[PDB]
């Protein structure tokens, strides 16, 4: 199987 | 999973069970197509779009091909799910109600299977209508700010997937966030206006058909004192007028004793004209003139009305 | 999972086993609505929104259907978390609690199914009441900068779920910044009220309601304590009362006596009145959590868009 | 995880590994009589932490114990020292959480660690939470360059810190900052004690010097009254820096840059007994300047004299 | 990660890999007599690193070793050279950190980098940390429009630089930083730096010893008066004098005609050109052709700043 | 990232997959005596990168090679040509940087690019880095509306440029090009030794430009170079070449070659290859394009290089 | 692959035999003189393709031949028409590149197509090569929520720019082009939309099979639609054909003899007032403001 995580990036 | 007309059977042995459970879960109160005030043009294009091929299927052979896609844009509260539910009632087509929470897809490469299986299942039941509410979600830019490397695949599968007939309806509150390849692919982009001073009289005189009105017949004056109400709020005005008929006799003090026939003395009471004056000083429109003009400018720069 | 009324049972099979634990974690008769003073309009809509459709349910039909939403708005110290607990005490309805923190998950596509499960259980149990706290988060217009993708689909699942059946739910919310709300969300909230700071007459009833139970002198002139506050937040009145009541310990020098000859000295102190010296010393020490411009901006906003 | 009083145990089954580890990571014998002055905050700590262990039948109804207190003042006056002193003198469990233990690259941890922190602080004991430099943690909500994933933390503090009439377990929230006017208008209401801390005046620095110099041999040339009269506007940290630089100036009277190794370890024993004369202070008084001129002190004084709860 | 003295180890499990790599990537034959001038900074480094290494029993109690120093000067003088000199002439491990080590794309990775750096420098040795160009990290804290991540870095420096609440565990750390603009540091970071020192542009005798230092190995004539060369360069920095020396060393090559000689007769004349000495005319021609990186306003502002708020 | 000399390879395990593409996207012939005038830049480049190639045994110790140079002056005066010439004349690798490549979306995704570029330039052969238009990259540090994404590039340049100095792997030479040299830092200009200002105009060199550009096989009677060189007043080094292109198009535009298709095409084309140019279309070109150059920029640059220029 | 001029053939046997089968399908009798405007682009195509290949030393050095051109304008101008016109006018192997010849199933075969194309372009003839919709394949290069595969295809495209052979491109949104592309694009000339004459032919051809009244005049219709692109005349005739239905009353009446009125509607014919009502309501797909941003771009960065 394969799962998915989530990220959080910031930008200007 | 049931069969269809003429006893055909879909050979859905090629997918997992929760996917077909999800897409069957996205599949009666008979409302009326004349139960909506205003907007004759969209009723015309729906009449040409789904009803007329049923009656006369020989006219739509060559250059008179019926339309295949459509989008309504306008402010919130003009009734964009109302036309959808009305045409879901008064038709023989099998309706559908897809959403963005209907495409959750905790695994990877499973929303794609859901959209492809949805569109292949839609070509099984022959007259079909697909209703995608609030296409702003899944309808951002393909190089926008917040995106993974997976939702772009959903948008591309949707663009190639749209090519046995179906017809897709959709709506938004914010039209300018839409794409370009998604915008050009939708054949008919229609602005929805707020109700004018003539439609409001029909709307408030039509909604008030159960309660006894006596002499508040200044419907021209009641449509003239409300300048810019947003359609879904005048029904709240009539509802607040009924509750203002209730609030006049102090019933917060009574606790159980004789509180059943006290309502019977108020279940026969009629809506007088004093209720509207206290009803106009307690309701303001939900918006300012900001989103309406922006939707008007977007429908003037791209709308094929 | 418990059973609802009439012995039915829910089929929660498509949902994962930690979502159900979360919503089960989201879920008596202590106080009453006569405790909270002032605020006549929200008391009226609460009386004609949950109490009265339990007595005569054959009257609220058709055009007279009961309300479906409300949102409080006002300064951050006037009391709008208290009324939610009060209506949690004085009803027979399954009261939920959901804040903005038990909706997030580090997997893709769990933050929209929690809301669906929440509304489905709120339909399934009873004529229930959900109370969404601090709705300014999960709010805001969707054409903002720096808006992440799941935080759009939460607002989408809310906006599709809050409409469209004689099973009643009455969603209510509270915020301090109502102008930073989404436009297509504050139409669904059928009643938007304003909550003012208390005037010169409610403050006396607050002072009298607070000082009950503690033995006081009969010479405390309440009218001067009423007319001298003049801009207090409504929650600062209770703090003024607590400072004036605990000030009697700062009168007797209890900094040196420890352990011995002290545990009886406090018993000598435990029946001492709270005289006017404590109030005159307490007014020089406590100032409001001020900046009355926020009250003025929320007043102008709810006087240009509010449905009283 | 540890156990608690009465041998119970928490059940952290709904949380992952690194969350309970990161809250596990935030969990001598000095007394409170080393602090110079500051009677009011000592009074509030006395009637808020010390007294509810001895006589608990008193603090019952309207006399419920406090729940929060913010110290505010110019930098370098003794804020973290009171916190460490109360940690070493009480019997409570002590949490020192600061604004770096609340962030992670995943989504949904910035709001969960706060909830697990408060639930463990309620589960263990009559505990004390000490958030240091909350001005970074709580800013204004409706502001310009605010990222979205900090509003969750602000709302989490704003809900959690006021939650029936049961559950007679106590949690005291202490916080320090030096820019208090950037706190949000709804989080300043939760902190019901907003004391201001002043710079030391001319009667306190004499006692501070007299506390700091005990333990090292000195002469009786020193006039502490003149030393208090010239050291005006200093911090506490500058006074300690002065009292240290005097002794290191006594090292500089013996030029040891030339010698290297040869009887050098036996050289300093002639220096390890030397006295600290008045010339040392007469050099260190012009060796050291104050840290910052008065512009933050006047802003904090004009702030706490209008919105401050002493 | 390598082990330390006494065979111990660090259990770096709670951080990800690339943070450990990005701090691990930030880790002889010089002398401390190669620094012309700067007596007091040599005094502080003498009495804060080299003396506790020999006699640690003297430095305890009120005579604790210092934990801070910031060098503020105009941008010409030697502020990097002194740090590399103390890095070579020690037995303690060195950590250089510039402003681009504390940077990542994700959210909340700068803080864990600073945390890991301080814990590693505490674990390995009585080490020394050199944060060069400090003004690009700590600005002010409430100015107009800084991002919501740099303020966390300032908070992390503030909460970590003082500490070690246990009165035991005297594992020494000494943080060193150089900048050009000291009137732009936050006050709560400024008092954490004791021993804030000013550094001047060099004097007459410093310039004389500089020209004496720079011209060794290369043969010069015996008609060179160093005194006029000192007295004419009124206003030169400590970095332009070496550039003047280099130009006076290459002017003897530009004096002959090698731009015209192309390929042929090039390798045959370069062997005898190395013995041609350096006369006064090369110094006069270089001195007419070299002007300082002037603008004496900045030296004035920095000296008035460190004369108002400075601690020597 | 292909390879380098002597068959080695790079190990870029520390960076992302989009950053290294932005630096890989930053990597015809020309003759040296094409560039006329400006003997000082030839002198500095000859004693900078030419002579250390054949003779590395002379340049050791105090005689270390230079590491910086700045060309100030008016726009369009031949800076890119000298860059290409010193690129192609030696066997050096040639990087080029503008302001439009040091820009990406995420915070801190620009500062890894500069360090990666300098690590590559030390990793490869002895190379030349041409950072053009640094008046936008390097402003002043203590400005008013200076972003918190602009100071860190300046700090990275200052820390990286002067790097721990004993017999390095290969020399690397950085150039510069700027139209406004008073708006530069006080800590960045010090890393730039050998600052030099170059002017635009000349009379005899403009004549030599015309003699090196006007390679028309016709026009044996258009020899009026004294008046053609007296009419180059205020014309920059690109202006005369654009004038020459204007004259060579007005050769076939002064004669009616418009709508000769079908009828009289090949004879009208082949009798035009020897067609005599005169001062007619040259006079058309003289009064067509006026120079858009102002003297204030030249005067202020000549004033700035007087005080702070190390020629 | 077939041969070229002077009897040679390409040997790409090191690469695959279906890549060459995927590019070989890219190499007519279009309107050579029948364009009644835009004589400047015909002049530059006559003097940059034919004349430096008839007299090869007339354009050299200072009279320089170009090497690239980025045509900007509407999606309704005849870029393909004049492109195939120069194809059938010159003696050049006219290649084509669409948005679909840059997709292949393997990895590493999405970059070799460009290389093999440039090799064939230099091998065959005095060629001229064209790439359509470069603003759709290549926008901004190095994004991160754009995955690295399109970044590498664009990198191999810029790596194969150094290809005699003349490269050519056409765009529709020109400020979306990258900064490194316009420095090689020596000219970006502004192309206005076609004329009164072009629409009437598609009007007369697109209305076959439909019963039309013989009172309609194509001149008055052809002169009042100034500003329309190619698909808008099809939209106009579609709205006319549906206005034919919209004249009657069919939503109100139902059931009783509806098919008689529908047979009368199928028997009915279009009026001139039908085209009037179709033209008085139908708007263009894009409003006349993207042309202003295009002219701002050609004024700012373009050579026009
Ligand atoms: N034109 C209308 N005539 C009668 N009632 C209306 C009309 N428009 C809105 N309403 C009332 O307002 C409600 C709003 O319905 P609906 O959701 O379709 O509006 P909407 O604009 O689609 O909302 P949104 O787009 O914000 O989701 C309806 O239930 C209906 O009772
Ligand atoms: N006017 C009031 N009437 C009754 N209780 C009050 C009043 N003002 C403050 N309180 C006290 O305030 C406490 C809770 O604060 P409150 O109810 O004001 O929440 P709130 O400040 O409205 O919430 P928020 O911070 O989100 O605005 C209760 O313990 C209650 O005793
Ligand atoms: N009033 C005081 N009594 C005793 N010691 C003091 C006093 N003021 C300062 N000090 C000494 O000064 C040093 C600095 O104190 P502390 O670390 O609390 O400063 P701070 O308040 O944390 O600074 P900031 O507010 O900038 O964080 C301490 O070591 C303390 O011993
Ligand atoms: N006091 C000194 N003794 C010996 N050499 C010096 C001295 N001051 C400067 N120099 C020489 O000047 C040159 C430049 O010094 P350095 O590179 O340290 O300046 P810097 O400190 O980096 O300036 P900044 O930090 O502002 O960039 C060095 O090569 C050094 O040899
Ligand atoms: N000395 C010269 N000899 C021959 N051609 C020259 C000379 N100077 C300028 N030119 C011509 O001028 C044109 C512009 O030169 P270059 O490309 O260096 O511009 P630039 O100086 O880089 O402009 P900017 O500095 O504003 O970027 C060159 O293409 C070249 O043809
Ligand atoms: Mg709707
Ligand atoms: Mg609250
Ligand atoms: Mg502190
Ligand atoms: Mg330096």
């Amino acid at each position: 199987e394969e799962e998915e995580e989530e990220e959080e990036e910031e930008e200007e | 999973l049931p069969q269809n007309s003429a006893g055909d059977s879909f050979d859905a042995s090629a997918y997992d069970a929760y996917i077909v459970q999800a897409v069957r879960g996205t599949m009666e109160n008979t409302m009326s197509l004349d139960d909506i005030i205003g907007m004759h043009d969209v009723k015309q294009v729906l009449h040409e779009a789904v009803t007329l091929p049923l009656l006369v299927p020989e006219f739509f052979q060559g250059l008179r091909s019926p339309w295949k896609a459509m989008v309504l844009a306008g402010p919130p509260g003009t009734g964009k799910t109302l036309i959808a539910r009305a045409i879901a009632s008064e038709s023989s087509s099998t309706f559908f109600t897809v959403s963005s929470t209907d495409l959750s897809s905790k695994w990877r490469g499973d929303s794609e299977k859901i959209v492809r299986l949805l569109f292949e299942l839609a070509r099984f039941y022959a007259p079909s209508i697909i209703f995608i509410d609030q296409i702003d979600t899944l309808g951002g830019q393909r190089g926008n700010s917040g995106e993974h490397e997976a939702s772009r695949r959903v948008k591309s599968e949707f663009l190639v997937q749209m090519d046995r007939r179906v017809f897709v309806l959709a709506a938004t509150n914010i039209p300018w966030e839409l794409d370009e390849a998604l915008r050009r692919r939708f054949e008919k982009r229609i602005f929805i206006p707020l109700p004018d001073i003539d439609a409001r009289k029909k709307l408030i005189e039509k909604s008030m058909e159960g309660t006894p009105k006596s002499d508040e017949i200044n419907y021209d004056d009641l449509a003239a004192r409300t300048e810019g109400f947003s359609g879904a709020d005048v029904v709240s005005l009539c509802r607040t007028a009924a509750i203002n008929v209730l609030r006049r006799y102090d019933t917060k003090s009574l606790r159980g004793g004789e509180l059943t026939a006290a309502m019977e003395s108020l279940k026969a009471e009629l809506v007088r004209n004093i209720d509207f004056e206290a009803a106009l000083q307690a309701v303001s429109p939900s918006a300012g003139p900001d989103t309406m003009l922006k939707c008007k400018e977007w429908c003037d720069s791209f709308g094929a009305m």
